[PDB]
């Protein structure tokens, strides 16, 4: 039974020769089922650390990063926990690096009238949405928009990774090391308003406020970026997080 | 003196890294025990790969009464645990599915599947039937407190 009839004779001639059974286990190396579709909203911890994540107009898809051509294209800076960590508080130094991160705060402040110091003092108590920023923003090339909004269950923020376009990858290596470093957090992509997002929260190295502040306010920001900042808060505002 | 020689084979096919062999007795093709025919352990931080399919099929050739050979995977809380089973346990039947090739297992936590369910997974796709044309491994990464699994169906190189 369970086509045992089938596989009978050919187990019977490998029994004779173990050697050529140990070489045929070992030639199965390449996977039948590349992709593997999956619903939104999607949560990343069903995941597993070689898996990618496509989000089109084709559809939503986990694939296997060995074969993604996307991932061998890409494959992708230095993502060292220690890394993340020398960003985050190097932080005030490579300000133009984050500007990404910032504005949106200025931009949050303003439209909810607020200090923006308070918001940034608070924000930087949650070092790993910087840390999500700096492993999604690669080398700089490739920029993911970041809204803040308040967390109702823990208190603090939770995060908004926009995705540009109306496509989005993310890359085996990303997933498994944005997991990984802030394992308080759970990462769950989803869409919105023809746009895809990638939602952190809480599940269950200090910087100074003041000086990032003060520099902030010392540098004005490209203007649109910070209009773009409104929209996306104009929009998001009424996004209910999964 | 058989199921030595049978753990031994699977012993061959499974990794060197996933420590085992033989697991918790004396049986014959004639009659299969309850208990688990075999036992495999990988420890943290590990990347392994179990021969699922080669394995249950390797079992229910050598039996010769009928069965329904089943894997039962564990994450225990200091390692992943493959047991290999004649006959599945009373009271894990599957959560596997061709739309859902990921299980991942917190601790304390069990998962398996049974040659039957594979059988009828591989038939749902359509993936050729033909022996060795195609079989299905279980990527293991373990990463405590969690146990990642990846129920994949992989094809010959020929090359
Ligand atoms: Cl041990
Ligand atoms: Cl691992
Ligand atoms: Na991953
Ligand atoms: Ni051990
Ligand atoms: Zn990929």
């Amino acid at each position: 039974l369970h086509e045992r009839q089938r596989y009978r004779g050919l187990f019977a001639a490998l029994a004779q020769t173990p050697s050529e059974e140990i070489a045929i286990v070992r030639s199965l190396s390449v996977p039948l089922v590349k992709t593997t579709p999956v619903s939104l909203p999607f949560c990343l911890d069903q995941t597993v650390a070689d898996n990618c994540l496509t989000l089109s107009g084709m559809g939503y898809y986990l694939g296997i990063g060995g074969c993604c051509p996307a991932c061998n294209a890409g494959d992708g800076a230095a993502t060292s926990r220690e890394a993340l960590i020398l960003a985050f508080v190097q932080q005030i130094n490579t300000i133009f690096e984050h500007r990404a991160f910032l504005a949106s705060l200025v931009v949050l402040a303003d439209r909810h009238n607020a200090p923006l110091q308070d918001l940034l003092a608070g924000i930087l108590g949650q070092p790993e949405l910087f840390f999500v920023h700096t492993i999604l923003r690669g080398g700089g090339a490739c920029d993911p928009r970041l809204l803040f909004y308040p967390d109702p269950t823990y208190g603090g923020h939770m995060l908004y990774v926009i995705f540009p376009g109306t496509s989005a990858h993310l890359h085996y290596r990303l997933i498994d090391r944005m997991l990984t470093a802030c394992p308080g957090y759970r990462f769950v992509a989803h869409v919105w308003q023809s746009t895809f997002v990638l939602v952190v929260r809480r599940n269950a190295p200090t910087v100074s406020a003041a000086d990032i502040y003060c520099k902030m306010r010392d540098i004005s920001f490209d203007g649109g970026l910070m209009l773009e900042y409104q929209r996306l808060y104009a929009t998001f505002d009424e996004f209910p997080p999964p | 003196p058989a199921f030595e020689g049978l753990v031994q084979r699977i012993r061959l096919i499974v990794p060197s890294t996933l420590r085992g062999g033989d697991g918790e007795g004396p049986y014959s093709p004639s009659s299969l025990p309850s208990r688990c025919a075999f036992q495999f352990h990988g420890h943290d931080g590990s990347d392994e790969s179990f021969p699922i399919e080669y394995v249950l099929r390797l079992m229910n050739d050598w039996a010769e009464v009928p069965c329904n050979p089943y894997l039962r995977i564990q994450n225990t809380g200091v390692s992943v645990l493959f047991q290999g089973f004649f006959h599945r346990p009373h009271n894990p039947g599957g959560a596997i599915t061709p739309e859902r090739t990921n299980v991942i297992l917190g601790s304390t936590e069990t998962t398996g599947l049974s040659l039957g369910d594979l059988d009828t997974i591989k038939g749902r796709l359509g993936l050729d039937a033909r022996p060795m044309m195609a079989s299905m491994w279980i990527s293991c990464f373990v990463r405590m407190p969690r146990v990642q699994l990846a129920f994949r169906f992989m094809g010959p190189e020929d090359a």
